[PDB]
Formats: C-alpha cells, sequence, structure tokens
RNA sequence: UGUAACGGGGCUAAACCAUGCACCGAAGCUGCGGCAGCGACGCUUAUGCGUUGUUGGGUAGGGGAGCGUUCUGUAAGCCUGCGAAGGUGUGCUGUGAGGCAUGCUGGAGGUAUCAGAAGUGCGAAUGCUGACAUAAGUAACGAUAAAGCGGGUGAAAAGCCC
RNA sequence: CCCGGCGAGGGGAGUGAAAAAGAACCUGAAACCGUGUACGUACAAGCAGUGGGAGCACGCUUAGGCGUGUGACUGCGUACC
C-alpha cells in the first residue's frame, strides 16, 4: 500500500530538514509523532504535519489501522531557491539564498 | 592426453575434446585441419620432444569459426605537443575444436 | 585563509557525520495519568509524578 | 548592434577580464563576427557552354526514348478537363509540353496542372529539360530549337 | 588459454623450525625472504601470499663478520623534534634480538599490504622454547 | 543558414563520459575533467598490453625456476639444457605444466639434464 | 555589480 | 629537519681484477595474423592480387582523403498517430570522426541517393549569459540603554495588546 | 470529501486521449542534491587509472563456462592547455 503524502516549497532548507528525516526513517507512526513532537527543532514541527497528513489519507483513502502503520520510505529533496540580496561593507553585493525543500513521506503497513 | 603444439607463432596446450582459439588459418568454417607440427604429447605415460617436432605425432583439429576479437582503443597521445590519433583494431581468429591426439 | 581547491562529495559527507540528531527514548508513562513525558519534566495536560501541579 | 562604445568596467585591477565593447561578438546579445550582407549569387556561364549543354540534354532525352516530337498539338477549350483526359491518352504523367507558338488556349488550361508546365521555345531551361518525366515538342518547336541552339 | 592463478583461501601453507645459531644475518634473511615470499613454490603467484611460515629460534646467536657487530649501525628517526637513534649491533642484540632478525627479513620483503601481510608469516625467537608445537613445524635445513 | 549545435555536443559529451563511467569523483560526471580521464586512461591501455607480456614473461619465469629448483637444477642450467636437447617448448606452455603435473616436467628436467650434463 | 572597488594597494618592493 | 656520499636490506664476497660458460633483459629483431603508402612488375587493365620489395615517431608547416551539422534541388516522392524530431538505455558494426537496429519517454513531424551553399564541429581566451556547487549550516544577525512577570489574543507568544 | 492554521501544500474523486499536460503547466538534457539495492572500505599512503586477479550479488544456458556490477591484493603510472 503506497499512500504517498508530501510537502513541496518547505520554506527551511533541505539540510536542515534531513536531520529530522533521518530520526523517523523506518519506524511505526506511533514512535514517529511522539519523537517528533519532543525533538526541538523547528523541523520537527514542519514534518509532523506531513508525517500527520500521511496518517489521515491513509486512513481516509484506503485501508485504516494505523497501529500496523510503518514510515517505510521518507525523503527530503530540495526546492526552488529564492534569490535575494544582501547589502555588505564597501559597497559589494552579496546574493543570500532563501532555499526551499520538498518533504515527501510515504507511510505503508507492510 | 594433453599435447603441446605450434600454430600461429605460439605454442598451446590441449586437452583432446575441447574448443580452443588461435591464429587465423585460410581454411573455411566446415573443414578439419590437423596439426602435423606437435611438440610435446602427455598422458598417464609421455613423450616429448628430443628432436624438433617428435617423430609421429600429429592432433586431429576442426575448424568452428572465423571471428573477430573485441575492439580495441588505441589513443597515441602526446602531451603538451599538440598530438592525438586514435585507433581501432579487432583481431581476427579462428575457434579450432580438437577431435584427436595420435601418438 | 581560502581554500586552495574545492572538497568533494566525500569529505563534506564525512564532516557531516556527526550532524546526526539524538533521540529521546526516556518517554514516562505517567502514574495516574498514564500520558507521555520527558523524565522529570511536566505533563501536557500537568501531571507531575502523578501528582497535579500545573492547576492550570 | 544598439549599443553604446563606453567601456563596460576599468581596464585594470576589476578581476574580470578584459573587455572594450558591449557589442562584441563574444558577448550574449551583440555579435556577429563575420556578419553576412546581401550579395549577388548569380554567376556567369560563357555562352557556348549554355548552348552546348542544352544540345547535350536534348541529346541524352533523345537516346533514353523521353522527348516526344509530334506536330501542332494544342487544346480546343481554355479547361484543365480537356487537359486531363488529353494526357490521359497519351500516357504521359508529368511533362514539359513545349511550343513554338503560345496562345491563351493552351497555356490557360495548364494553369493548375501540377506536373504539366507550358513554355515558349524561346524559354526553355536547362532545369526544366531533366526536371520533367517526359517532354513533348511541336514540330516547330524542334524547329526553332534546332536555330536557338545551333 | 590463460596461464595460473593461486587463490589466497586453498593454500596450505607448511610450517618451518629454522635454528639461527652461527649463521650470517643477511644470509640467512635472505633465504628467509625467499620462503616467506613463495619463490620457491611453483605455483608462485606475484600477488598471492603464497609462502609458508617460520619460526627463527636462537636469534642472538646469529653472527656479522668483519666488524659489524661493533659497528652496524641500525639508525631511526621517531618523527620528533630532533630526535635521531643510533644502535650498534651489539646493544640491538643485548636488548631485544627480535629486531635483528626481524629488520633484516623486514627488508627484504615488499611493502603495502601483502608484503606486511607476509611479513607477519615469520616467528622470530630469542630463546629455544616456543609453543608453536602443535602447529608441526618441520626442520628446514638451511 | 545558422547552425545550431546543442545536440551533437550531446553525443561527443556524453560519447566521453560512457567510457569514462566508473572513475572516481567528477572523472565519471565532469565531462572537462573526463575527457582528460579518457585519454590518459589510453595511454594506459596502450602501454600496459605492451607490459602485459614481459610482466607475464617474468611470471613464467619465476614459476619455471621455482620448480626447477624444487627439481634439482636453476632455471639458467635448464634453458641452456632445454636448447642443447634442441627443444622448442616455450616459457608459457612449461610453466603451465610445473604447475598442474609436475611429473612430464620432471622428465623434461631429466632431458634438460641429459644433453646438459 | 556595477560599482567594483581599487585594489588594496600592493606591498612596496621597490 | 632525519641515517641521508651502495636506492634499500644487507654483504668479507653480493667488493675489485683476468678467463670462460649460461641466463634475464626494449615498443630492437625474428615468428604469426592484419592495415595503409610508394615503386616495380607478372599478369590483372576503372580491380583483387598466387606476387615481390622496402616503407609507416613526429611540433611549426606542406600535401591527400574523409564523417557530421543546418538549409535549397531530387521531394506534392518516401518513412510516421499500428507513433517523427527530441531525450534516455542496450546490442551490433566501421581504421577514425561516426553509422545501424531497437526497449522506454515524448507526442508531430523527419528525410534516402547524388548534388549545392555555409552563422559548418569548442575544454581552455583573468571569454559572455543563465543555472548550480564550494568553503557551510561556517562568520554574522547592524552600538555592551536592560530587561522581569501576570493576564489577553492565537493553531502557535521572549518580541504584538493591556 | 479528508489532514492542515475558514493556510500554503497534499492525497482520494472528477474533466481530459494523457493531470509523471494542474496554471511553478508541451518536450525536460547536464552540472548539483537525495532515497533504495548489489559490492568494496575503518593497519592503510601519493594525477586515483591501467594490465593481472580473488571473492561476492545477480541474470544465463549448459550443467561448464559465460553476461553484468563491485573490486581485496599486485606490476606500472607526477593532470590538460
Amino acid at each position: 500500500m503506497e499512500t504517498i503524502a508530501k510537502h513541496r516549497h518547505a520554506r527551511s532548507s533541505a539540510q536542515k530538514v534531513r536531520l529530522v528525516a533521518d530520526l523517523i526513517r523506518g519506524k511505526k507512526v506511533s514512535q514517529a509523532l511522539d519523537i517528533l513532537t519532543y525533538t526541538n527543532k523547528k523541523a520537527a514541527v514542519l514534518v509532523k504535519k506531513v508525517l500527520e497528513s500521511a496518517i489521515a489519507n491513509a486512513e481516509h483513502n484506503d485501508g485504516a489501522d494505523i497501529d500496523d502503520l510503518k514510515v517505510t520510505k521518507i525523503f527530503v529533496d530540495e526546492g526552488p531557491s529564492m534569490k535575494r540580496i544582501m547589502p555588505r561593507a564597501k559597497g559589494r553585493a552579496d546574493r543570500i539564498l532563501k532555499r526551499t525543500s520538498h518533504i515527501t513521506v510515504v507511510v505503508s503497513d507492510r | 592426453m594433453y599435447a603441446v603444439f605450434q600454430s600461429g607463432g605460439k605454442q598451446h596446450r590441449v586437452s583432446e575434446g575441447q574448443t580452443v582459439r588461435l591464429e587465423k588459418l585460410d581454411i573455411a568454417t566446415g573443414e578439419t585441419v590437423e596439426f602435423a607440427e606437435v611438440l610435446m604429447i602427455a598422458n598417464g605415460e609421455e613423450v616429448k620432444i628430443g628432436v624438433p617436432f617428435v617423430d609421429g605425432g600429429v592432433i586431429k583439429a576442426e575448424v568452428v569459426a572465423h571471428g573477430r576479437g573485441e575492439k580495441v582503443k588505441i589513443v597515441k597521445f602526446r602531451r603538451r605537443k599538440h598530438y592525438r590519433k586514435q585507433q581501432g583494431h579487432r583481431q581476427w581468429f579462428t575457434d579450432v575444436k580438437i577431435t584427436g591426439i595420435s601418438a | 585563509a581560502v581554500q586552495q581547491n574545492k572538497p568533494t562529495r566525500s569529505k563534506r559527507g564525512m564532516r557531516r557525520s556527526h550532524d546526526a540528531l539524538t533521540a529521546v527514548t526516556s518517554l514516562s508513562v505517567d502514574k495516574t495519568s498514564g500520558e507521555k513525558h520527558l523524565r522529570h519534566h511536566i505533563t501536557a495536560d500537568g501531571y507531575y509524578r502523578g501528582r497535579k501541579v500545573i492547576a492550570k | 548592434v544598439t549599443g553604446s562604445g563606453k567601456k563596460p568596467w576599468r581596464q585594470k585591477g576589476t578581476g574580470r577580464a578584459r573587455s572594450g565593447s558591449i557589442k562584441s561578438p563574444i558577448w550574449r546579445s551583440g555579435g556577429v563576427t563575420f556578419a553576412a550582407r546581401p550579395q549577388d549569387h548569380s554567376q556567369k556561364v560563357n555562352k557556348k557552354m549554355y548552348r552546348g549543354a542544352l544540345k547535350s540534354i536534348l541529346s541524352e532525352l533523345v537516346r533514353q526514348d523521353r522527348l516526344i516530337v509530334v506536330e501542332k498539338f494544342s487544346v480546343e477549350a481554355p479547361k484543365t478537363k480537356l487537359l486531363a483526359q488529353k494526357l490521359k491518352d497519351m500516357a504521359l504523367e508529368d511533362v514539359l509540353i513545349i511550343t513554338g507558338e503560345l496562345d491563351e488556349n493552351l497555356f490557360l488550361a495548364a494553369r493548375n496542372l501540377h506536373k504539366v508546365d507550358v513554355r515558349d521555345a524561346t524559354g526553355i531551361d536547362p532545369v526544366s529539360l531533366i526536371a520533367f518525366d517526359k517532354v513533348v515538342m511541336t514540330a516547330d518547336a524542334v524547329k526553332q530549337v534546332e536555330e536557338m541552339l545551333a | 588459454m590463460k596461464t595460473f592463478t593461486a587463490k589466497p583461501e586453498t593454500v596450505k601453507r607448511d610450517w618451518y623450525v629454522v635454528d639461527a645459531t652461527g649463521k650470517t644475518l643477511g644470509r640467512l634473511a635472505t633465504e628467509l625472504a625467499r620462503r616467506l615470499r613463495g619463490k620457491h613454490k611453483a605455483e608462485y603467484t606475484p600477488h598471492v601470499d603464497t609462502g609458508d611460515y617460520i619460526i627463527v629460534l636462537n636469534a642472538d646467536k646469529v653472527a656479522v663478520t668483519g666488524n659489524k657487530r661493533t659497528d652496524k649501525v641500525y639508525y631511526h628517526h621517531t618523527g620528533h623534534i630532533g630526535g635521531i637513534k643510533q644502535a650498534t649491533f651489539e646493544e640491538m642484540i643485548a636488548r631485544r634480538p627480535e629486531r635483528v632478525i626481524e629488520i633484516a627479513v623486514k627488508g627484504m620483503l615488499p611493502k603495502g599490504p601483502l608484503g606486511r601481510a607476509m611479513f607477519r608469516k615469520l616467528k622470530v625467537y630469542a630463546g629455544n622454547e616456543h609453543n608453536h608445537a602443535a602447529q608441526q613445524p618441520q626442520v628446514l635445513d638451511i | 543558414a545558422r547552425v545550431k549545435r546543442g545536440v551533437i555536443a550531446r553525443a561527443r559529451h556524453k560519447k566521453i563520459l560512457k567510457q569514462a563511467k566508473g572513475y572516481y569523483g567528477a572523472r565519471s560526471r565532469v565531462y572537462r575533467v573526463a575527457f582528460q580521464a579518457v585519454i590518459k586512461a589510453g595511454q594506459y591501455a596502450y602501454r600496459d598490453r605492451r607490459q602485459r607480456k614481459r610482466q607475464f614473461r617474468q611470471l613464467w619465469i619465476a614459476r619455471i625456476n621455482a620448480a626447477a629448483r624444487q627439481n634439482g637444477i636453476s632455471y639458467s642450467k635448464f634453458i641452456n639444457g632445454l636448447k642443447k636437447a634442441s627443444v622448442e617448448i616455450d616459457r608459457k606452455i612449461l610453466a603451465d605444466i610445473a604447475v598442474f603435473d609436475k611429473v612430464a616436467f620432471t622428465a623434461l628436467v631429466e632431458k634438460a639434464k641429459a644433453a646438459l650434463a | 555589480p556595477v560599482y567594483i572597488p581599487r585594489p588594496r594597494p600592493p606591498h612596496p618592493r621597490l
């Protein structure tokens, strides 16, 4: 059973979300929501809502039983950055990168 | 049973029965050839050369194919002197097949 | 004070091999409530070691 | 190129490569180092090579039994329907109906046929005499081409 | 067809005992290096560790001719400030005489993982009492 | 008629990167390093065919020399000894025998010693 | 960048 | 800077001298298979040689012959919605640029053969334009006047409101 | 219709020939960044390849060697302009 759920254009960058995804990759959901809750990072708050969406689409578009529901697959691959100008010392200009990312959680029962 | 013979400018140590590759012959495909220039013939009991090309041995073979080998890319190159020169080479072969070792 | 030539994928990964996040794995089941809380922290409702303390 | 001539930056000391104009052909949007102009590709032949090579392609059309001589060969009404049956009958799919006297009767009846081009015997040209599958001629047209090619 | 290759799994490696009492150092250690490498074996593959294990017992009774016993100098540097350290043959015997046979073999085997691996074949002993008796070390008369 | 050259540089750059497949680092990825890798890997494959004959040649000579000193003679005595009996066997087969059959090799040492001594 | 500043002067050497 | 004036081990011969006899040893030469030049010449004559000989490292340079790209003629012909160009894989094949068949993606154009003409082949120019990495989750977050708590609003409060 | 903050974003339905044509929209190359499998690596020094080659993992058909991937260990080997 596939039942993906994803969050495109996640406005925290991929290297910082990808630390959080390296905790829940390969566990049950019941472990995952709590471990994401007590993790003291922001992308935990940004990926708990994605995994919570994956729960609801699993129960509501196809078969239920959240008890037997592993997070088999989760991958964060980066999205379109956003180009902004930074003024610096001595008249030069920088280009800061408001990077975004694409979170994908694929939850399954088997 | 194994006998040792020159075919194409190189020796071979061959078992009777098997299927051996060597240099390209002037022989059509479904034709036997019969190498009479056999050096060594071993068995349980062994009789090699003490002269060139013993006395009376022969090797009975039969062509299987006239193929070409796998391609070799040759890059002569000289660094800094504006020179490189690709080339390919596929070497012909003959697949002989042994049907008998005489004594 | 600047890099002489750029590092790879490889030596970036090996430096990032210590940026792994650490799991919590200590979640108490509360005495009265059965709720999950960290060790020595109060619960979400507010019970601590079974005892209600938050009054809030 | 609609631009300027002021150097984009200093000659020295900027880290960037030397450049002197924005119209340079190595830059984007400004360029074409050897830009082409309108020219005349029209090249000259000797007269005897043109007339002689028409004699040679008349020879090749003759020895292949492609060039067809008829006598006076024209249509009766200005209707391409007549030329459809008419060039059906001689088994002439693609032709060069070349005559010596041009009229409004025949030329209008082939202005809409694709594989038919009806010329005046003054105006044959060496790409048509090869570029048609058969050629059919009036005896008067052969009478004039004998004179003109000479 | 294709020539012969050995295989590092399936080689039976024999054991040997060489008593080094009253020898020449390099003339023994040469033969040790040749046996440990496996250049005596008929199936000799240049990359396969082929050779035998050798025990060298009585390493203190190795001999050197000339005046090498008072003048062969075993230099080494510690990788430090200026700490080059020199020690003659006469110290190197009486302190730790495994190093004499052990260096003199170690400089005649190749380097890298292979030559360090076949260097682990050799078992020097200063005394006589060894306890490799459970692995049948037949006598190598050399 | 203006010529665009996008679709042919695909074929050149990809023809280079297909041969450079398997190489560490940018040498399988970046074309500008992979061309420089493929050329140098063409020179090495040209020289090492020449060295292949010599690198097997001393392997054969080492096999013959090791087995021949098992059977009580050196290599140089064995090869002048084989030349004297007019024996046209090369080093390849003779190194091949000493691995598989010690015994025909042993008789071949005897035929070295007979004409030799 | 529109404004590129003058490079930091060299160590003398004269 | 560390032995550091055999490459090293190590050597009383593995040094040096005189004699021989082996053997290793090059992309040399020979053996086998193969390609190309040039000159001869049997004997073929727009083409292979039963042949024969030599020859073939190469920068600047000089000479000969090729493949590929887009567009015009051949071509209102031919391939193609039972799937073209493009993209990505594989497998064959050519001495080389390259070619051919075909799995998938894509969804409507592509063009034999011989000719013609070029904006005709890029890895380099402190090359231009775009895109993306690197150092890097690094330095910093813009005055060392300074914050603390309660209530509120909120999905969310150190910063907003009282 | 459902998660989500009467969000952004997403999964079902539905239109459509196709929604890996969803407005960030035909085709979607490369550098770059990931996830999953196979193999190699934590006693081993160097233009990172190349010649030799073990072992392993897959597909083959003969029943023994292929095909493919990685590549222990070894000879040689100081990029391009």
